[PDB]
């Protein structure tokens, strides 16, 4: 996250670190929401790969012994049947992790809550991004939670010509754009948290920035958005 | 676009 500040240790239990298999250890690769006890919900060029992943729940600092962590296998990856990686700007860019074991749910892990089916938000509303990923546009990555507040910028903004213009579909959210916060890499896969009816909700899953830089003038964060998938997210989750 | 892994 650029621009961002430490995050509480228990304002956002549903975040997790998606890592990876890495000569004699684990490194950090993506950020997930955790939504169900035994489903994490995540970027699908987080999953684009022949590696071996665990998730970790209860985090907050990477390097160092938290009290609270717990770490689980992945047993299933469902990325989304319309995924290409060869077009990350078609859309479709989401995964569910069918984890080894279920996790204990407890101050430090909650599930995240999803949006209502079809839900856009209006401009300039209310999120978060969270996640340990770069803290400068090539730079390294957080080693504790970081949060940004990263504005919406609704579609007919952001699909403008000065914005991204037909980079973006619908399907998507733009969040930020101030050339000062921004998510960046390492944050991808994550949530970001918007403030509606009193709840904080997950609205998207972090996708890709600007080939010119991380925090970059009118080029905000773009997300996966959520809302546009809650059918498929519930038809996975009910038949595998 | 660039996606936020690394580096897709
Ligand atoms: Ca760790």
């Amino acid at each position: 996250v650029v621009g961002g500040t430490e995050a509480q240790r228990n304002s956002w239990p549903s975040q997790i670190s998606l890592q990876y298999r890495s000569g004699s250890s684990w490194a950090h690769t993506c950020g997930g929401t955790l939504i169900r006890q035994n489903w994490v919900m995540t970027a699908a060029h987080c999953v684009d790969r022949e590696l071996t992943f665990r998730v970790v729940v209860g985090e907050h600092n990477l390097n160092q012994n938290n009290g609270t962590e717990q770490y689980v296998g992945v047993q299933k990856i469902v990325v989304h049947p319309y995924w290409n990686t060869d077009d990350v700007a078609a859309g479709y860019d989401i995964a569910l992790l069918r984890l080894a074991q279920s996790v204990t749910l407890n101050s430090y892990v909650q599930l995240g809550v999803l949006p209502r089916a079809g839900t856009i938000l209006a401009n300039n509303s209310p999120c978060y991004i969270t996640g340990w990923g770069l803290t400068r546009t090539n730079g390294q990555l957080a080693q504790t939670l970081q949060q940004a507040y990263l504005p919406t910028v609704d579609y007919a903004i952001c699909s403008s010509s000065s914005y991204w213009g037909s980079t973006v579909k619908n399907s998507m959210v733009c969040a930020g754009g101030d050339g000062v916060r921004s998510g960046c890499q390492g944050d991808s896969g994550g949530p970001l948290h918007c403030l509606v009816n009193g709840q904080y909700a997950v609205h998207g899953v972090t996708s890709f920035v600007s080939r010119l830089g991380c925090n970059v003038t009118r080029k905000p964060t773009v997300f996966t958005r959520v809302s546009a998938y809650i059918s498929w997210i519930n038809n996975v989750i009910a038949s595998n | 676009x660039r996606t936020t892994e690394f580096y897709v």
